[PDB]
């Protein structure tokens, strides 16, 4: 299982929320894996859409 | 005649209605004048008849005497100037009409309203007038006319919250 | 003697057209309100007819309409007689006063005139139904529907209905050949001066709506600013800006810093050597030599104000280049002062509606709710632009402003602005990098490595 | 929350008895037309034919 | 008429006396006599209700002979009303028998549509003497509204009752109408897509339609690729009304819808020679076909709208569809204080242009934020807020909704649903079609269907 | 019907209709829109006048009528329209059943059954009516419903009568209401 | 024009001209001319599209004689809309050289000031008369607004945009 | 004697106690003024199944000019059409 821990994964959701604006699209992310991307996105989606703070993102 | 509202806009606006509601209230309740007497004034009234009754109910209430009907009719009939305000008929008219149980703020406000309305849309009429017959006055003159003719609107108040004071007054008064 | 009885022509008012035409002598900006309102057809005696055909002339001209003018312009074609004569006109001019509705007269002509018309064509088809003379029931009816459809005719000029499709490919068929003869490097409209923005919005189209947000403190106002100075020196057309938020010596202050690239708070304190001078003299010269820049710093304006004074530059000054609003918090609609939602939505429709008029992009600058500030991520969103959803609904390209070193101090992106475009209703969006130099109150291109 | 709610309610009832009951169901559909454009335009006519006063062109 | 006008009402006594005395006498001219006049073409009551009381014995299987039609008439007690058995001998004896009776009949014709003419100045006349509260383009409206009535349609009465012969001769011409020309399923305007031809079998004349969605959501481009393929799968003009975009960006999206060329080359001018010559070919079939009109006009009134969609269908004998974008756009200039009732009266004159005009009208709207705070935000009834007459009064609705929009995740990219809200004469239900924004196009959805 | 594919049961059935409905002519139909309550009652004392009286008058619906004068404000103008129709009924003696609309709050009651209230903006409607019915049915909110085909009549207020709920049975293949052959309690 | 009752904006048409011509004759005494009088200051288009390129020309370090001047009026193709080199001519020839500017200058003057005084009313009871939701206090402000700015240094008009030269002017 | 009858807006039924006042006359101040006598019918059987007093209606007098006020119960016999004495205890 080549997961990242929380704060891993939440610095990963930090970076791609600074830079994902720069790209065409969620998939031109240069992503580790699928499991990755599958993570990243959905905190991304989740945040942006229910005004998360950071102990909620956690 | 001949006019449906052709000739009813040079009326300026105003308010019979509101004006009777209040004079009304007034003589059958002794209670509310102070209420009535921070609302409006006596040149508020667009009528000669309503702004002499006002008047006459002003110096009564200052008097110290009631003014209900009757106590206001004797006190016109004794000056002689009931016949100019258009009579007991009229007064009782206005006393009876009009009912008292009522909100006297309301039609007091409406009053006001008017009022200031009219005599702002006079003040540019006669600022427009003056601007197109110079009559010998500078652009100085003119623009001076112009501010104080449309600053004294806002003023005329007889005494209500009197405003910024002199430091010299309220030196005195410490 | 005519009693009561008479009741043949009633619909007309000799009253309300002497008051409108005297109006109109004394006060020729309220020409507009009468052209919306009233129609040189809708009056009912000939001269009056004659005298409101020559005074849209001159106002088509530009001359003024008063008295003097409107005798002198007739004299010369010689139908001075046909109105009634000098006489006439200073009768009009002496007799009106100055406390005109001239709107409500200009409304009881028309409603005269239409009900009139409608009679007088109502009759013509009666008595044609009365008296065939030969025509079939196909003509007749035709007759009749031509008669009445004649009536509704506006002073609208061309464009005003719909279009046939071959006039419309036409058009676009010319744009591409104009967009195709002078090269812009990708820009089709109002050129922003940034490379970026210029890819990826293609320049600022004429008949859109633009709606920059930001927090506090981020630079909407140098954003706006730097725009309107690009736009003006890369242009002909007048820049039109309405600083509801600040003084124009302030505004004008950030722009020769901007331009000249001289430190603002040396030319706020004074504080300038010989270069600097020379670079602000510069900078005045070339504005001086340009003079395409309009300032108005009124507070407190409705749609109606900025569609009017917008109307009057374009007018003054054949067309105009670019509309700046900062910002649309400070607007007021009285009639809509109880209801935020209602009174943002009345706005935006307003300036919509302004823009495709005026075949002009329409800046306006706005503002974000606070709760951004709680979110784990502060860069602005669509749903940030709480009680305007009409915003988000009407505008045609929105972009948000934002600086990460505003909310922390230790940020690795200092200098670095983003304009994050939420919403783009002909193209793209994404994330545009820019340089913010505060000390020039300036927005540059991003020089560093992009991704 | 609600479906924690339901999923209560539910276990609730099975473990009380009940039987959970098998919808409801609205009603067939039927059908089965063998009538071409000839056939119907035929039909059409006739009915025109009968009542006349269709004045249908 | 004589001298001067006496017989002012256009009428004729003797040739209605005459066609009734042919029908009594010869039963089979009466289908020759039953195309070319209506009992409403007759002046007097009795005439009106002898013409009746025949045709229903003519289509009841029985002849229309005196006597016959006297015992019919005696049977319900309307013989007194007509004039008697004495009046009925007088029409059945002083007609000759020899008559040329369809030339009558067309007098009888003519004199009638001549006398409603009148009758409708009259009104007009009427209306404008006593406004009663309308506004000068009230007043416009209605004239304009009857005598296109009186002149476009066949040359009949006002709108006024109309008996049930008359209406059941219409419904068998509808029948008839849809089915002489075989559209496979579909009946209205053919939409272009297959699953939304089933579904809705196509946009019905009549009705008011309602397209609404979230922001960015493809709802323009739906309505302007219904528009393109009504205007290529039909022949009567397609009328556009736009308060949102300027007719040159319509152009250049309708360019890149038809010759399948990207969107943004067309507006940068970045094409090459096969997409020129598709562009070449689009422009070829739109200028030979001339149906489509734009109105790219700010602060459209609805009076507006139906005067300028009057004009068309004078000018081009009909219409064949009418497309609004946006509704919250328009303006109602006497009911400004209210946007509720702005709203309402919109969708009112809507639905009553779309009913006098026979055409469908396909308008736009906007929803509200609250839907995007849902667990579900695919679209219902109750998210068309502030405008609940909208959905009272729309005969159909249809939401645009793009997984992708909301979610970068989805595996619906490409695909969009278009959900009926409501559907007044037939099922409700989602509709899944590709996306191509490139081309600014929606597509029939080639994959799998449950 | 509609699209066409009918056979000739079907035709036969549609040929008896047309047939019992031309021998009897009683049945007059106004399509117009935006209809004022002058414009009403002068069409139906014309159709009186014409046929010797009328036995009914149906209206749908009253939200599309207009009163002019009265734009401004919707409930003077729904007052003025039930004023109006109650006097027609009056003077014409015959039966004014005009059908009407509800307010959008009633989707937000725990029980979704009209009432009164819920004729929200037409209080004068409840004033005037001699008889008020609201139609319900429970398989348009729940699509598990177990009274599918099973609507529901509910007399909110009869002036001369009693109240309740009447249940019928609604074939929407046929576009009709029958009389419940269910169970009654 | 009896001017016995006329109700006229107060405008000199023949002040204008002098002063045009004047400053086309001798360009040094433009100075004298631009201390006292604004483009804005005149009544109609053309003049003050003559004035706002003369003042272009002389700021950018030109003479603004005739042919200077329809020279560079014709580079920006506004030649036409200001009346033409027949115009021009016409101003530059009628009035005489022998003429003093300054007092033309202050014609052109404060009868603007009453023209915006004017308009300045007009505003007011316009906005008197149809109060578009505005309540009597919010009118009485206004009023009060407008007329306390028009009599404040008389720049320009009440309010409205103004061309950069005044701003810088002012910066 | 003329007895003119009035409607109440529906107002009145956003009270926790929909007993009428004179109050709730509104929009027909007139009414309220010129009047001598106003007497309020109520029922509270029509606004709650399960009420105790089935059958009893109150007459509310909210303005008498020559004299006082206060509530008077009857029987309501709607099978009838009529009102009768109470014959149950008074307050
Ligand atoms: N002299 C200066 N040097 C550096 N930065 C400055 C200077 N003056 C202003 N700024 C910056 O400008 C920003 C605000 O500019 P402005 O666009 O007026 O804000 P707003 O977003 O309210 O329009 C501030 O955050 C401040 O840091
Ligand atoms: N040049 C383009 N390339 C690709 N997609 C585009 C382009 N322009 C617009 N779009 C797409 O069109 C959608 C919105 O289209 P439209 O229906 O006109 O807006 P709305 O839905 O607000 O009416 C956006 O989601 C956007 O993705
Ligand atoms: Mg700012
Ligand atoms: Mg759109």
């Amino acid at each position: 299982a080549g997961l990242p821990n929380v704060s891993e994964l939440v610095d990963m959701v930090y970076e791609y929320c600074r830079k994902r604006g720069l790209y065409p699209d969620a998939e031109s992310y240069p992503w580790k894996s699928n499991a990755h991307y599958w993570l990243v996105t959905n905190l991304y989606q989740n945040m942006r859409a229910n005004a998360l703070t950071d102990a909620e993102l956690r | 005649e001949r006019d449906p509202q052709v000739a009813g806009l040079k009326v300026p606006p105003h308010s019979i209605e509101a004006e009777q509601s209040v004079l009304g209230g007034l003589m059958l309740d002794n209670e509310r004048w102070d209420d009535v007497a921070e609302r409006v004034v006596a040149d508020d009234f667009y009528t000669r008849p309503h702004r002499h009754i006002f008047t006459e109910m002003a110096r009564l209430q200052e008097s110290g005497s009631p003014i209900d009907l009757i106590t206001l009719a004797e006190s016109l009939e004794r000056q002689g100037q009931l016949d100019s305000v258009g009579g007991f008929a009229y007064l009782a008219e206005l006393s009876k009409n009009t009912p008292s149980a009522a909100n006297i703020s309301a039609y007091a406000d409406i009053v006001r309203e008017r009022a200031v309305v009219r005599e702002m849309i006079s003040v540019a009429n006669e600022i427009a007038e003056a601007g197109f017959d110079p009559q010998g006055r500078t652009s100085e003159d003119l623009l001076d006319l112009a501010e104080s003719r449309v600053f004294k609107i806002a003023e005329s108040r007889a005494n209500k919250d009197e405003g910024p004071k002199n430091i010299a007054d309220v030196l005195d008064a410490t | 003697d005519p009693q009561v009885a008479g009741l043949k022509v009633p619909p007309h008012s000799i009253e309300a057209e002497q008051s409108v035409l005297g109006g109109l002598m004394l006060d020729n900006e309220r020409w507009d309100d009468v052209a919306e309102r009233v129609v040189a057809d809708d009056f009912y005696t000939r001269p009056h007819r004659h005298i409101f055909t020559e005074m849209a002339r001159l106002q088509e001209s530009g001359s003024p309409i008063d008295l003097i003018t409107l005798a002198e312009s007739l004299e010369r074609q010689g139908q001075l007689d046909s109105v009634g004569g000098f006489a006439y006109l200073a009768e009009l001019s002496k007799n009106t006063p100055s406390a005109a509705n001239i709107s409500a007269y200009a409304d009881i002509v028309r409603e005269r005139a239409v009900v009139r018309e409608m009679i007088s064509v109502a009759n013509e088809i009666a008595e044609a139904g009365f008296d065939p003379q030969g025509r079939t029931s196909e003509d007749l009816l035709d007759l009749a529907e031509s008669r009445v459809f004649k009536i509704a005719e506006s002073r609208a000029n061309k464009d005003e209905g719909p279009k046939n499709i071959a006039d419309v490919l036409d058009a676009t068929v010319a744009r591409i050949e104009q967009l195709f003869q002078q090269p812009h490097d990708g820009v089709t409209g109002v050129n922003t001066g940034y490379d970026d923005l210029n890819k990826k919005t293609a320049g600022l189209q004429p008949s859109d709506l633009i709606i920059v947000a930001a927090r506090p403190s981020m630079g909407k106002t140098t954003f706006a600013m730097n725009l309107v100075e690009n736009a003006a020196m890369l242009q002909d057309k007048p820049v039109l800006i309405f600083s509801l938020e600040m003084p124009s010596e302030q505004i004008m202050m950030r722009s020769l810093a901007s331009l000249s690239r001289v430190d603002q708070t040396k030319i706020r304190t004074g504080q300038l050597d010989d270069e600097d001078w020379a670079r602000i003299s510069g900078t005045m010269g070339i504005l001086l030599e340009k003079r395409n820049i309009y300032i108005d710093d009124s507070s407190g304006l409705t749609p109606t104000e900025v569609r009017s004074r917008a109307r009057r530059i374009a007018r003054e000054h054949g067309g105009i280049g670019l509309i700046m609003i900062d910002y649309l918090q400070l607007m007021r609609v009285p009639a809509l002062s109880d209801n935020r939602t209602l009174e943002i939505a009345e706005i935006s429709r307003s300036l919509k509606a302004l823009a495709k008029e005026l075949n002009v992009p329409v800046v306006a600058l706005s503002q974000l709710n606070r709760s951004l500030e709680q979110r784990a991520d502060k860069r602005p969103v669509n749903s940030d632009l709480r009680e305007s959803g009409s915003i988000e609904q009407d505008a045609d390209l929105i972009m948000f402003i934002y600086r990460d070193e505003v909310y922390h101090e230790n940020s690795d992106l200092k200098g670095i602005a983003e304009i994050i475009i939420g919403k783009q209703r002909n193209g793209p969006i994404g994330t545009v990098r820019l340089t913010f130099n505060g000390q020039w109150s300036r927005f540059d291109n991003y020089a560093g490595p992009q991704y | 929350r609600k479906a924690a709610d339901e999923l209560v309610h539910m276990t609730a009832r099975i473990n009380r008895g009940e039987a959970i009951p098998e919808p409801v169901k609205q009603l067939p559909v039927m059908g089965g037309r063998p009538l071409n454009r000839a056939q119907a335009l035929a039909k059409i006519a006739e009915i025109k034919a009968k009542f006349g006063l269709k004045g249908a062109s």
